């Protein structure tokens, strides 16, 4: 129930599988030949996504999954101005 | 409910623990992730051993400073064979430093 | 009216 | 509450950092750049968006997102309401690019024409025909500088669109020249043994000749256009040809074929495009034209309001496509709510039509004549239905100057002997009838009748309507019942031949003859026309049980080849 | 004389004409230079080039530091909002977004953000964008409620003082009491550490809140508290605000002798420090006109509002809520002044301008319409009566009925069924139904107004007096009830002569109706003595037509601060 | 006039 979102640098962002299927592209990568359970966690390679943005992506996964169907007013996801453009292209590619 | 980033060398475990849960459960949750016993690992909140007895709320992991938007990191070492190693937590990357338009140039 | 509608 | 997507949060973060990443957005994928610019529109930053959309390099990449084009049409228009002249700036930029690359190979010219075609299609779909005509003129010059097969095809496809932007811009004198250029290029194409389909061009020429009120030639080119519809044409081409064919059939008094043509056009538009598309709104507008001209006015208001609500959604305020929807809905609400006297919604729409056309088009433009005419018709009926003699004079004088301006525009553009200037003559005659100036009213109605019977045969609907108006002038005002009776009989005969006994325009002739004979005698004639009017009222009440016209269109009634084949078999 | 232009202004024009190729380098200019380039951009009509640089928060922060040329910045900002770009909402959202990121940052960055938020929220509240200044002040409060330190309580109570001003003006009265309670909690937290913040501004804002909800009994107590809290070290703006709110609370409890001193001192202070062309001076002028209109000095009140509006049309621009409030205040004053003359040409023009602005900048379900609309719904009524036509009369009365129903619905939704504003709307509806010849409905509406207003205000209050005057006019002229009209006319006359003396203007409208009553019922001795009374009233009315302009009636240094305040405080015993 | 000015 854990997946290892390896970034381009080599950082192995081990996030829960329920969180990773928030993004459509990761759900597609974990389907087909990519669902082969190598080790216990499925190593997803992201050779085009750096670590400083994949960390924000995983934080968004654990934020949306926790804050889904929230009764209280939901706080906005904090995206720094220097990361915003690179996290924009990572949000489109990952379809999250 | 507290959210953490258990980074050791380059891995970054994105886990969620109860505020009242102790550090021993935080070490035991890595058993299902990296499959190494909690005896041979110790955590690190910015050069601070996190012993099994004390709870997460005692060692500063309040839910205000470790919210899901920006979870609080915690180090880790796996004792190698018998002696623990230093925190080799590598920084993620340097995002492209956008120039300040108000900077005189 | 006295006449039809306009055209 | 639900968490907003990382895509939208990142767009909000990129837009907020806009000054620091203004040029870095232009390196984004084309599906992210438009979302960022739409966020600029949503946030209210219309100035930054207008600065970006005024550059052809940025706007070309925005035009490549065809999914959210309905979102672009409401952004661009907002910019044109913001005061920034984005359409003319983009047309000028494209003309400058074409003038710069006139000395190059045939590889980059083909790239610029394809960018030119999408830009011109956007500028003519948004209603900026005077600004799309420059883009298409530049594209035509590029296709003219060389004479190969593909450039001949592109020149024909560009003169098809140049004819369209010179029809909606009321440049009917250049439309013949554009069609001649297209015909020359098509003849040169067929000389080499490669034939280009002529459905779209002949449909545009049908719209041209109908707008000039050349209904015989309009129907001839209607038949010629429907003779060139295949199964491989784009749905837009088939829809346009169906619309103009239905309009030509309506003005040729052939409602039996116009009904199937326009209902199939509406079905095709609602199927392929959707219920909130500008082309579907155009089909609804022509369908409302059909319904208004077949004595089915009550449904036409339900169609024009449907057509307008689509055009106010995709485009927004201060657009000629919304202005045409307003000036058509205002006339249909005027006709529907004529005997009721409730010209409150009708005038509100006619006020917006002039209020939009005056802003976006010059004072000497023909499209302002039709919007002035409708508001002058509404103001006259508000004048005679009120009690203040000061109002009865002020509104009548306003309608008088509006009618004179419309008549001057129509006379300058078309001529002295056209149908659309005879309609203004008839409206001026009605106005003079209301305004207690009868010597000029008789002259105006005589001119309108003479022009509309010299042109539109002897037993047309328009000449019958003007004959009825002159007969009401003779009957109720001049007491020359000998001529008024003859004109009432002519109008009744033509209305019965065209619309049958259930014609709603026969009441103003039956009551006219009743008053005519009450004035002179023959109470047997009074009784016979009274029971004829009673039978007419009974038949109208029987026929009044109508349904919604969109449901009358239904879903998948016919097929594309079936309707065209039936029309051609029925000549 | 043709003096050549300064090299500064000549190079400014050369920089603007070369704006596109030197846009980035302009942001790296001194604040005084950088503002002048943008003001030249506005002057040249290049709003889109100017508006694309005022949308950024940091670029707009430097032009906000030019405190000297703030009257030009307000005019540029109002031009931008009329242009179409929503810079007020864009700047507020940009501040909130860039503010939520540095919540955990150091004290220097948070201090800089708090200062930027104060200047931006003060600008947006001065410009009238209360819905947009609230978000800036909410974000400032969110910064302040992070570290429970010493200065953070002071900055948070300042934030909550500024939130009342942007919530009273935005008609968010339900959140106003909550904001005041939060501010009072933070003042208690300060008092637990042996430090007392100055509570004059907060109590003045609460007085504005309670006057807005028509809680004059509580508003007077809280303005007394605010005036007790005024010290010598207060800023001029704060003491001016407290003085004018205390005047508005004193004039509505009909303490005219104290209200005149408070508002004349407020006008004097506003004209000294701020000048004759300042937004705060215009606010004091509006409150002075409110005083003058409430004390039967209507002819001077019209000129005071005309002076108040002309400042707001110069400092601000077109579609602004401050210009709209000046219009709707001047429209009502011109209405009441020209009620007898019947020349409702300027009053209708000003009431139409107010609705034409509020509808454009505020939602249709907003409370600030309920004022403007009803003002028009008064004038449209009196034009309907003056018009000899029946069709135009019917149309105008129907339009006024729709406007009065809308205003009454807004007041009922905002305050409730038992508010004084709802009573005013019921009285206006009763007058209208009297004009609409619906006499039963007019009687029911006037009875409802009396029942609502009698318990809320005093038994012999001025508003009750004018409303029983309206009901007596209905009973006398229309319903031919000749005893209830008599007793209500006597009540109105007694209250008018008790409050304003023999110079009250409603006395003639009561005496003429009562003379008509007695001519309908007899007792010609009563008719003769009331003709004598009316002649005496006319004599005193023409004697009191001095109408010296109230702008110079405040004089130059008649008294000083903590002397008018001290006199008002000692007079309370 | 009949009645006072509208409040
Ligand atoms: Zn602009």
């Amino acid at each position: 129930m854990y997946v290892k979102l390896i970034s381009s640098d080599g950082h192995e962002f081990i996030v829960k599988r329920e969180h990773a299927l928030t993004s459509g592209t990761i759900k597609a990568m974990l389907s087909g030949p990519g669902q082969f359970a190598e080790n216990e966690t499925n190593e997803v390679n992201f050779r085009e996504i750096p670590s400083h943005v994949l960390s924000k992506v995983c934080m968004y996964f654990t934020y949306k999954v926790r804050y889904t169907n929230s009764s209280t007013e939901i706080p906005e996801f904090p995206i720094a101005p220097e990361i915003a453009l690179e996290l924009l292209m990572a949000a489109n590619f990952l379809d999250c | 409910d507290v959210f953490l980033m258990i980074r050791r060398h380059k891995t970054t475990i994105f886990t969620d623990a109860k505020e009242s849960s102790t550090v021993f459960e935080l070490k035991r949750i890595v058993e299902g992730i990296l499959k190494r016993p909690p005896d041979e690992q110790r955590l690190y909140k910015d050069d601070q051993l996190l012993d099994d007895g004390k709870t997460l709320g005692e060692c500063g992991f309040t839910s205000q400073t470790a919210r899901p938007q920006a979870p609080a990191t915690v180090g880790l070492a796996f004792r190698a064979d018998d002696t623990f190693e230093a925190l080799c937590i590598e920084p993620f990357s340097s995002p492209p430093e956008l120039p300040d338009v108000m900077k005189p140039q | 009216q006295k006449r039809a509608s306009g055209q | 509450w639900i968490p907003e997507t990382l895509y939208n949060t990142a767009i909000s973060a990129v837009v907020d950092n806009y000054i620091r990443s203004r040029r870095d957005i232009r390196s984004l994928p084309e599906n992210i750049q438009f979302d960022v610019y739409y966020k600029l529109y949503q946030q209210g930053r219309l100035c930054q968006l207008g600065s970006e959309f005024c550059e052809l390099e940025v706007f070309a990449k925005v035009l490549r997102a065809l999914d959210k084009r309905h979102l672009l049409h409401h952004c661009f228009q907002a910019l044109m309401d913001h005061g920034v002249k984005v359409a003319s700036v983009l047309a000028y930029s494209f003309s400058r690019r074409c003038s710069y690359i006139a000395e190059s190979d045939a590889a980059v010219k083909e790239k610029a024409i394809q960018v030119g075609f999408v830009l011109g299609g956007f500028l003519s779909d948004a209603g900026w025909y005077s600004d799309a005509e420059k883009v298409f003129l530049s594209c035509l010059q590029l296709c003219t500088l060389h004479d190969e097969m593909l450039h001949w095809f592109r020149a024909v496809e560009c003169c098809v669109r140049l004819l369209h932007v010179r029809n909606g811009n009321c440049k009917y004198h250049l439309g013949e020249e554009t069609f001649k250029l297209a015909q020359t290029y098509m003849d040169k194409l067929s000389k080499h043994g490669q034939q280009a389909n002529k459905a779209a061009l002949y449909g545009e020429l049908c719209a041209l000749l109908f707008a000039k009120s050349h209904y015989d030639e309009a129907y001839k080119w209607c038949i010629e256009a429907m003779k060139e519809i295949t199964a491989g044409l784009p749905v837009k081409v088939v829809v346009d040809v169906l619309r103009q064919a239905s309009k030509a059939c309506v003005v040729k008094r052939e409602f039996k074929k116009a009904e199937q043509l326009i209902k199939h056009a509406v079905y095709l538009a609602r199927d392929h495009f959707g219920s909130k598309h500008p082309k579907y709104s155009d089909t609804l507008l022509d369908y409302g034209f059909y319904l208004l001209n077949v004595d089915n006015i009550c449904q036409s208001v339900a169609i024009y309001q449907a057509a307008l609500d689509i055009r106010q959604s995709v485009f927004g305020g201060k657009n000629i496509h919304v202005a045409t929807a307003h000036e058509d809905l205002a006339y249909s609400s005027y006709v529907h709510q004529y005997s009721s006297g409730k010209f409150d919604n009708a005038l509100f729409h006619a006020e917006r039509a002039i209020g939009i056309i005056t802003h976006i088009l010059p004072e000497d433009h023909l499209l302002l004549a039709s919007s002035k005419r409708v508001k002058a018709l509404i103001l006259e009926e508000i004048a005679i239905d009120c009690h203040n003699k000061e109002t009865e004079q002020r509104l009548l004088q306003e309608a008088h100057d509006l009618h004179l301006s419309s008549l001057q525009l129509a006379k300058k553009a078309f001529g002295e002997f056209n149908v659309q200037t005879a309609k203004h003559y008839g409206n001026l005659g009605r106005l003079y009838q209301s305004m207690r100036k009868f010597k000029e009213a008789e002259e105006m109605h005589i001119k309108a009748i003479q022009i509309k019977e010299q042109l539109l045969g002897q037993e047309d609907y328009e000449v019958a309507l003007s004959v009825g108006h002159l007969a009401s002038l003779y009957n109720y005002d001049m007491n020359q019942y000998e001529n008024a009776e003859k004109l009432y009989l002519r109008s009744i005969a033509i209305g019965k031949k065209l619309f049958g006994e259930g014609y709603s325009g026969l009441e103003y002739d039956y009551r006219g003859l009743i008053k005519l004979y009450n004035s002179i005698g023959n109470y047997e004639k009074v009784f016979e026309y009274h029971n004829v009017l009673s039978n007419w009222n009974r038949l109208r009440d029987r026929q009044y049980s109508v349904t919604d016209a969109l449901e009358d269109v239904s879903t998948s009634p016919q097929s594309t080849e079936e309707v065209v084949q039936s029309f051609l078999i029925s000549q």
